[PDB]
């Protein structure tokens, strides 16, 4: 038997490790070298669609290319490839990709009933195709950069550089920056609430670089975390604006549970039979890090390959159209399945202590109007440099609130 | 005596309803036709106070302090309402007159004039997969209009997330036609919705959580349950079982669901008539000014002792003993981004079937962050 | 002791609600003041934007910003501001606030990285060193009036306007107005959820009369709080943007603790000696009340001068640069003194009900296309105004408006 208690209100701890990201995956000025024959293909088929009335390299197309399925007659449905002439939008009318395998002999398709969908599905699919190609040291290398990215930073009263930031590459995202991580460092703490004593960024988005069909969304990412622990920031972020000072308050929201005598939840990640993926990064265990080396597990078991997205183990490649010519389909199909899903559910044990960071968001805009003119002038003398503007730039305050903590946990009866 | 104590689970989890609606109810040419004497009388109203180029209750000014009063009928009294701002006083009685002319249109013509999923949706995507406007509920709600609720509907089972994160959620862009906005009544562009049960009632004029056009809302969500003990332990009820309130909600039983009934059913003694604001209860009419010429004030009068509570609904209904709730992490950012306007606002355009602006649409991500399942359990000792 | 946990609704009083303007004064009337400061805040920025380009010395060598350079460990080396012109930004190159006291004979340093924060800590201490000699009567009269700020009011269906809230001179932000304080008047109960009951302003923001190198963020200031409490709106307030409707609904989190036989905390201030306050009205007690005015005693007995920032006594002065010369770096002093931390720390402590109210945020453009010229046309007539210079705001309770902790023997 065990019996709960429960504690609130304000301690110094740790500050979160707070990691940074682009909302764009790569600087489209050092990337366009690579994607200039989808990016022309792209437009073709933006054509095709949009202005119909009005050579390109088929061999990207040929990969998983995009029909229209067309069941306005129910005896004949008919299907066609995108290459008056207009492209059907009806009501009984939808949008595929073909992804075949085996030689071409068997295949499927996978649906969308819009067009703006299809074509961005269509898009990140055959990007991934090419940035699997490159190796990650030099993709890193036309990602956004920590010295353009962190115009100013400034914790409580110390001053801070974009060198207090260990920097990882997370494949969604890019280069992103994690600020207190306590990996290499001794972690900093925090005795005071309110932005006064907290972490204030002055961040640069380089909007006007960004990918055009891969970054729809515009600002940085962020997202709070323990120390030592890897950043999953496409679950668990939020986003923050430019043009705008936002103000985030953070409360430490901790569940702490008995172990195994008592519950079927892990202090470590032993006895888990899963291999760790994230193992190189030395971080502590995750459920979420679980998941997804069960997932890569399966992948490279049945694709013969690892996706892009994940972690590698030493010996294995990453897909490619060229060397492993069936992987959108198999790798669809995985994406795909529940039973796949709850499988590598059923294989990970979760952590004892659950902990969130919740956080009270505010906004306002930033500069003002009337201090706008020197502030500008003054954030393009920031860095060796002019390439600047007010749709870029975000101003961010991260801080504890007056009761930063609260805490549930388990004892032995 | 009891003893608390907390369950968490990971595993795939139901995914709540999720009801959408415009902010504003009708696409105004098409009540246009209805609304044009209130149109008329209003415009006169802003050029004769104000120099705006542009019966039974008007419009006054007093000793500029403008105003009006509702008065009763078997005495000389009213109660008398002074704006020290015109926009209040013009928004007020706007809304007075347009509440008892909309409570005389048939409810058979209001969902045909208010917008369709079609309309108002212009993508769907859940789970990683296609989703369309037919997946979608109406739910007319009469001070918004066709509202359109996802995973709620009748002999389907419920969908379940079994991936966290903001690529496996419900995914949706909204498109808010706000050159059609009635310009007296709604006063504010974008869309609201509301993450509830499949069984509960959305009181999407209440606690909706607002959506931006140009924008990407991501509402990032965690699933938390209480569990606590009805009597002897808390006067406490797990159902409307035992309470003698009837519920006129065909939903499940809540506190609010009860105090509204309550005063609903209050209404219907004392004014004679119900409030159009909410649902009509059992044999009964909404309060109009020709058929309940004086129910301005009774209502007035009737709230007053509500919240004094004189009329005793907050004694008679109980707190529901079984508790759920979605702690929303709402968080905006900017969409299209500049360099994708080239081709995603022609795409949209054509995936409907003008070139749409930037600022007529709106998207909106819904998603489990992850799939702990959190839940604190009462028990007895 | 143990506690019990409950989350509900129920009839309570609304909170106060305190509206402030993110600039505290208009330029439009301080400029006079402040005409010296500028003129040489103009020249600090020469020397940063175009160092290839008369000055009030007096202003400057109160505190100048220095350049420390330290690329070359053998010789680190500091310059005052007053191959190439350039100050250097590069990795090793520091901006910071040259602090001294006793003729200059002993100094310490506030160390910056970036221009930008340097120029707008250095000018804030520069205005406050102004501010600081202008009477309190004098300087509520260079600040946004209520009447500008606050458009139009309506608390559910009950209408109110700028007479209905309590003016308040906050240091930091000026005037501050408090809606609902239950100070003068009995505070209004609310017994509804939902915006519809709820409070809804609208608010001027008065953009084009900020002042151009302080306060650089626009919108107003907003903290919801205790009747007859002090709005601390630096700790715990937040802002809210302009050209939008901001909806925010309210639940009010409590702690009750146990009290004396089982904890240090009090009831009321009785026991306590906090001797300054804000305000000439008969406000609550708050252990961050007791912490600000506990550090008061100690500044006036250290640097013989109240500091702008906090409460004053009854006859004492607040600190210049012509009467209390080494007041900025003795303010510094304080600030990291172990000794004044821990000792206020000590005689100040904690209450037994323990209230915060906790807020949902959400936001839409404001007006609609099709009301935005009559609306501007009325707000334009009444004043006899433009989007982004107008807020509109909405306080209303949830579905659950209260949760309780309540500690039991
Ligand atoms: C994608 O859509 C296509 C077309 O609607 C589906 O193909 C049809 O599937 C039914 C049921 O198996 C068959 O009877 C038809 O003959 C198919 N038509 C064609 C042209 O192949 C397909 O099943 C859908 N696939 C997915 C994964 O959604
Ligand atoms: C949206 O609604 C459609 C139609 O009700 C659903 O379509 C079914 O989907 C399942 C797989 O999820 C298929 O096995 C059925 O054959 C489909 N039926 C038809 C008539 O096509 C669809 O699942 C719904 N999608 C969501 C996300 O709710
Ligand atoms: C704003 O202040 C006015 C008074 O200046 C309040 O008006 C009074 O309200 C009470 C009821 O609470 C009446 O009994 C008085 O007769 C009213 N006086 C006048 C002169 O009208 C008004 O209620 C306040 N509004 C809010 C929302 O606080
Ligand atoms: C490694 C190092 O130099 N750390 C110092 C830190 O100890 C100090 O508190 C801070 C003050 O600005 O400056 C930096
Ligand atoms: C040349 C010089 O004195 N440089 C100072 C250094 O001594 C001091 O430790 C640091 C922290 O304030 O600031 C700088
Ligand atoms: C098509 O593009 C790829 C890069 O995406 C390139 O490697 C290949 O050589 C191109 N094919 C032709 C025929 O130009
Ligand atoms: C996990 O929870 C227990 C609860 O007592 C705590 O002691 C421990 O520090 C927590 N963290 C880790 C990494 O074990
Ligand atoms: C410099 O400014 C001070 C105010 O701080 C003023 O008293 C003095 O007269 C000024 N001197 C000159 C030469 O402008
Ligand atoms: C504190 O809370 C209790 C709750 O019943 C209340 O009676 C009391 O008046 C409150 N205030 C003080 C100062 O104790």
């Amino acid at each position: 038997e065990v019996s709960v208690s429960l504690s609130v209100g304000f301690k110094t701890m740790d500050f979160p490790a707070v990691t940074i990201c682009n909302a764009s995956p790569f600087k489209y000025s050092k990337i366009k070298h690579l994607l200039k024959d989808l990016d022309e293909l792209m437009e073709a088929v933006l054509e095709r669609i949009l202005a119909p009335e009005l050579n390109l390299n088929f061999s990207i197309w040929n990969h998983t290319p995009l029909v229209l399925i067309d069941e306005r007659n129910p005896h004949h449905p008919m299907v066609l490839d995108l290459f008056s002439e207009k492209i059907c939008n009806a009501h009984g009318c939808k949008m595929a990709m073909r992804l075949c395998s085996l030689n071409r002999t068997q295949c499927t398709f996978r649906n969308f009933t819009s067009a703006t969908q299809a074509l961005t599905e269509w898009y990140i699919l055959q990007a991934t195709n090419i940035f699997a190609q490159v190796p990650q040291q030099e993709l890193v290398e036309m990602s956004y950069p920590g010295e353009q990215m962190i115009l100013a930073c400034l914790f409580g009263a110390e001053p801070c550089n974009y060198r207090n930031f260990t920097s990882i590459f997370y494949p969604h995202y890019g280069n992103c920056y994690i600020f207190n991580w306590g990996m290499t460092e001794k972690a900093l703490p925090s005795a005071n609430p309110g932005t006064e004593f907290g972490l204030k960024l002055i961040l640069d988005i380089g909007q006007e670089d960004y990918v055009p069909f891969l970054a729809s969304t515009a600002g940085v990412r962020l997202m709070l975390h323990e120390q030592r622990s890897y950043p999953f920031i496409r679950d668990e972020g939020i986003y923050a604006m430019s043009g705008t000072e936002t103000s985030i308050g953070v409360l430490v929201d901790k569940l702490q549970r008995m172990g195994e005598p008592y519950s079927p939840c892990t202090v470590n990640g032993s006895e888990v039979p899963v291999q760790n993926f994230y193992s190189d990064y030395n971080t502590t265990y995750s459920i979420q890090a679980c998941l997804r080396s069960c997932f890569q597990d399966h992948m490279i078991r049945n694709c013969n390959c690892g996706h892009y997205l994940y972690p590698l183990p030493r010996g294995e490649k990453y897909c490619n159209n060229r060397d492993f010519p069936d992987w959108a389909h198999c790798y669809s199909d995985l994406q795909m399945s529940v039973a796949q899903r709850e499988t590598c559910i059923g294989m990970c044990k979760e952590s004892c202590n659950d902990t969130q960071y919740k956080m009270t968001i505010s906004m306002a805009d930033w500069p003002s109007e009337a201090s706008e003119d020197w502030i500008f002038h003054v954030l393009s003398q920031e860095r060796d440099q002019i390439t600047l503007s007010r749709k870029g730039i975000v101003k961010l305050n991260i801080y504890f609130q007056e009761f930063n903590y609260r805490t549930i946990e388990e004892s032995a009866a | 005596t009891v003893s608390v104590s907390i369950k968490v689970h990971f595993r795939k989890l139901d995914f709540p309803a999720v009801t959408i609606c415009n902010i504003n109810p009708y696409k105004y040419s098409t009540v246009r036709h209805l609304l044009a004497d209130l149109e008329q009388e209003t415009r006169e109203a802003l050029k004769s106070l104000y120099g705006f180029p542009e019966h039974r209750i008007p419009l006054l000014i007093f000793d500029q302090v403008v105003g009006f009063q509702l008065c009763s009928n078997d005495t000389s009294d009213c109660a008398t309402y002074t704006f020290s701002s015109g926009i209040n006083a013009i928004q007020e009685w706007y809304k007075l007159h347009y509440m008892n002319i909309m409570a005389q249109v048939p409810l058979e013509k209001k969902i045909n004039m208010s917008y369709s999923a079609e309309e108002l949706l212009v993508t769907c995507f859940f789970d990683g997969v296609s989703c369309d406007a037919r997946n979608f509920t109406l739910f007319h709600h009469p001070m918004h209009g066709n509202c359109y609720t996802f995973n709620n509907r009748e002999n389907e089972t419920i969908l379940s997330t079994s991936m966290g994160g903001s690529e496996y959620g419900l995914q949706v862009i909204l498109y808010i036609n706000e050159e059609e906005y009635n310009p007296f009544l709604v006063s504010s562009t974008g869309a609201k919705v509301i993450i509830h049960r499949q069984d509960e009632y959305p009181f999407v004029e209440d606690v909706g959580t607002e959506i931006e056009t140009a924008m990407v809302t991501s509402i990032g969500m965690h699933l938390t349950e209480s569990f606590k003990l009805s009597e002897p332990y808390s006067q406490c009820t797990e159902d409307g079982s035992d309470v003698p309130i009837r519920n006129i909600y065909n939903a499940a039983y809540s506190l609010q669901i009860c105090l509204h009934s309550c005063f609903q059913t209050k209404m219907v003694e004392k004014c004679g008539c119900a409030q159009y604001s909410q649902p009509l209860p059992p044999a009964a009419n909404y309060c109009n000014y020709q058929q309940h010429p004086n129910w301005m004030y009774c209502y007035y009068q009737l709230h007053r002792a509500f919240v004094q509570e004189e009329l005793g609904c907050q004694s008679v209904c109980k707190e529901a003993c079984s508790f759920k709730e979605w702690t929303l992490t709402t968080s905006l950012a900017q969409w299209p981004s500049v360099v994708s306007e080239k081709w995603l606002l022609p795409v949209l355009t054509w995936d409907q079937g003008k070139k749409l602006n930037k600022t007529d649409l709106a998207k909106l991500l819904i998603f489990y962050k992850d799939l702990n399942q959190r839940s604190i359990m009462e028990s007895p000792a």
